[PDB]
């Protein structure tokens, strides 16, 4: 039970195919309707997990 | 028993911590500096690493003109370009139709030609008190025809 | 004299900018391998991707670089000399094509047709018996320089672990080939060391206060490669 | 179009990122431009900031730095094309 | 006349703006921008040593849980302000109302 937890934890730290792992460091740095696509890598990919 | 939602304590306020403002650019060069090069033989101003603090720039010498071509004047601090490409000289008040891109005439294609996609500010304004005394530099020389 | 030896476990520098303690971080960048062949020399190479430079004698033994691409005419080379007061990392470059002078006064006898210098930094100077350590890596026009400052017991290499600890970065923006170094600070003999860096995964550890303490190459043998794959300085039997 | 930003792309005329028209572009040079430029009618260059989707102001020359109206002239010609297009 | 052309290149800016800065608070949940860094949480006074290169520091689960101030150097822990779950207990409410 102690490393799914570790496990969950770390996959937030992935950037899934995605500029980065940071959701407002590339809300910043990018055109509005570009980084609409970008949340949605992060999006299926924490779905997954 | 039934969970329905979750509690968070929002923040109270927003802070921000940056280093020391350090090394400004050479501009303060040009200030207390009433005389520099000509327009054919225009002084290079390439700029280094440093802080673009612009605020200064309207202060010394009020700005006739604070236009910029390529960018805006709202937009002019926020900007971190790799480097700056900074000409100056003297030019006629009645000229003023020779600074922009196109409106070639007699500085364009004889004197040091303005390109024409400029990507900065132009900046221009009636310094004829602080450079031209009682005395005056009539010696100054600029091209009113070429052949090149 | 191009001999050679063994490079034991030499070779490892801090990757990052974080502070660590008593956690075991694998990560994954450009390493010198343990136990590689390293060409002694005594008395004009590739770049590659990042040198290891081991010269020490015992106070005075080298004292400049070059690290250009075409080491002549105006193309530039990130010059680094170092002396007493300062050093000067600046972008300016000589025609060279010739041995410096090992004068033990001035910058004479070095330098020909010294042109224009675009970037002209300064900082502390170098120096800190005495074991100096180098790594020059560049990566997206970032030359980054480490160092390390242990006293030499062993006129041999004093086998043990070291950490080298950033220096400084700049960011130049050019790309380099070659490098020559220069010497002296006259009978006598000058040890000289070099290595090469390759991708490599390694296995660091962290004490409690943040300084790295053992490492783990991943590809040396079969009992290593465990290592790395339970995370673990020591495996049970099985 | 919907997203991108800078100079009279916000400044006046806001497309809403949920746009779901079609822009159509009616091109007639020598008809919608004079021969020295159409300053009859001007457009607003250096105003205070942007301003949000279907919004439309109308107040000239109010503001001032802390630079009067700042149209810009036209300089249009009618067979010009680059910068000068009337592009309806 | 002076003419400024604003130029660039892919390598790394060097010619930036000038930068502000805020005071600094304690036992506070506040939003923070440390040299770059974002983030929310408590900022508290901290007692673990830093090597004189580091930035910040991180956890196991590599997380922010310590930085450095960039005015002073002084190194500031960081706790998230507070969540958890929230539940309802009730009777039927073919009984009573409270709850
Ligand atoms: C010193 O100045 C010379 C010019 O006097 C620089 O040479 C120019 O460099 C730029 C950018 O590096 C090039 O775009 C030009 O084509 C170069 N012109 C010539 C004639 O060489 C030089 O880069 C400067 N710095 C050094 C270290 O020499
Ligand atoms: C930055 O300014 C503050 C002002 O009080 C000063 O205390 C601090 O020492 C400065 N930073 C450095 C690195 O000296
Ligand atoms: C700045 O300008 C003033 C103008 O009177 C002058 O007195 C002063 O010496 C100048 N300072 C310089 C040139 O450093
Ligand atoms: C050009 O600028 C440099 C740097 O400020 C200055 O030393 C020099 O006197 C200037 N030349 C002329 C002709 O103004
Ligand atoms: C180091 O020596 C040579 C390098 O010339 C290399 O071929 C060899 O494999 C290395 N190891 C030993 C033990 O010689
Ligand atoms: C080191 O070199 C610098 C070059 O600027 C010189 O000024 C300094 O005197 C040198 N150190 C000694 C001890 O001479
Ligand atoms: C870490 O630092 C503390 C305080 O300086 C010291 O007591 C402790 O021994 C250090 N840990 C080491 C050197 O492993």
């Amino acid at each position: 039970n102690a490393q799914a937890l570790n496990t969950l934890v770390k996959q937030l730290s992935s950037k899934f195919g995605a500029i980065s792992s940071v959701l407002n460091d590339i809300l910043s740095r990018l055109d509005p309707p570009e980084a609409e696509v970008q949340i949605d890598r992060l999006i299926t990919g924490r779905l997954q997990s | 028993i039934y969970q329905t939602s979750n509690f968070r304590v929002q923040p109270t306020e927003s802070i921000v911590r940056f280093p020391n403002v350090t090394n400004l650019c050479p501009f303060h060069e040009v200030f207390n500096a009433t005389r520099f090069a000509s327009v054919y033989a225009w002084n290079r101003t390439r700029i280094s690493n440093c802080v673009a603090d612009y605020s200064v720039l309207y202060n010394f010498a009020p700005f006739f003109a604070f236009k910029c071509y390529g960018v805006s004047p709202t937009k002019l601090n926020d900007l971190c370009f790799t480097n700056v490409y900074a000409d100056s000289f003297v030019i006629k008040g009645n000229e003023v139709s020779q600074i922009a891109p196109g409106q070639t005439g007699n500085i364009a294609d004889y004197n040091y030609k303005l390109p024409d996609d400029f990507t900065g500010c132009v900046i221009a304004w009636n310094s004829n008190k602080l450079d031209s005394k009682h005395s005056g530099n009539y010696d100054y020389w600029y091209r009113l025809f070429r052949k090149s | 004299t191009q001999s050679y030896t063994n490079s034991f476990t030499r070779g490892v520098y801090y990757p990052d900018k974080v502070f660590r303690s008593s956690v075991l971080h694998l990560t994954q960048d450009l390493f010198l391998p343990f136990f590689s062949n390293v060409t002694w020399f005594h008395a004009v190479l590739p770049f590659n991707d990042g040198v290891y430079f081991a010269s020490t004698e015992k106070s005075n033994i080298i004292r400049g670089w070059i690290f250009g691409t075409t080491l002549d005419s105006k193309t530039q080379s990130l010059l680094i000399v170092n002396n007493a007061t300062n050093v000067f990392i600046k972008v300016c470059e000589f025609q060279f094509c010739n041995d410096p002078f090992l004068d033990v006064e001035s910058e004479s006898g070095v330098y020909s047709s010294a042109n224009n210098c675009t970037f002209e930094y300064v900082s502390q100077p170098f120096l800190m018996k005495n074991l100096r350590e180098f790594v020059f890596k560049n990566i997206d026009g970032y030359f980054k320089i480490y160092s390390k400052h242990t006293p030499i017991i062993g006129r041999d290499f004093p086998q043990g672990f070291s950490a080298l600890e950033p220096l400084v970065d700049l960011p130049i923006g050019i790309n380099i080939t070659r490098f020559q170094t220069l010497l002296a600070l006259t009978a006598g003999a000058a040890d000289y060391y070099v290595g090469y860096l390759q991708p490599r995964t390694f296995l660091l550890k962290y004490n409690e206060n943040g300084t790295i303490t053992d490492a783990v190459d991943c590809a040396l043998d079969p009992l290593s490669e465990t290592k790395c794959t339970l995370k673990s300085f020591t495996v049970e039997k099985g | 179009a919907p997203g991108q930003t800078g100079n009279i792309a916000d400044y006046n005329y806001k497309l809403p990122d949920d746009f779901t028209g079609c822009v159509i572009a009616w091109n007639s040079n020598k008809l919608d431009s004079k021969h020295s430029g159409n300053y009859d009618y001007w457009y607003r260059l250096f105003r205070k900031s942007k301003l949000k989707p279907f919004e439309r102001d109308i107040s000239t020359e109010i503001y001032q730095a802390g630079c009067y109206f700042p149209l810009q002239s036209y300089g249009f010609r009618p067979t010009y094309g680059v910068g000068h297009q009337p592009y309806r | 006349v002076v003419v400024l052309s604003f130029e660039l290149l892919h390598a790394p800016a060097t010619v930036c703006g000038p930068k502000k800065s805020t005071n600094l608070v304690k036992n506070k949940c506040v939003n923070f921008n440390f040299n770059g860094l974002t983030g929310t949480g408590v900022l508290t006074k901290s007692n673990k040593k830093f090597l004189p290169f580091q930035q910040f520091g991180r956890d196991i689960v590599d997380t922010t849980d310590a930085v450095r101030d960039p005015q002073t150097l002084e190194i500031l822990d960081i706790t998230p302000c507070s969540f958890g779950g929230v539940s309802v207990i009730t009777p039927g409410t073919n009984t009573s109302n409270q709850v």
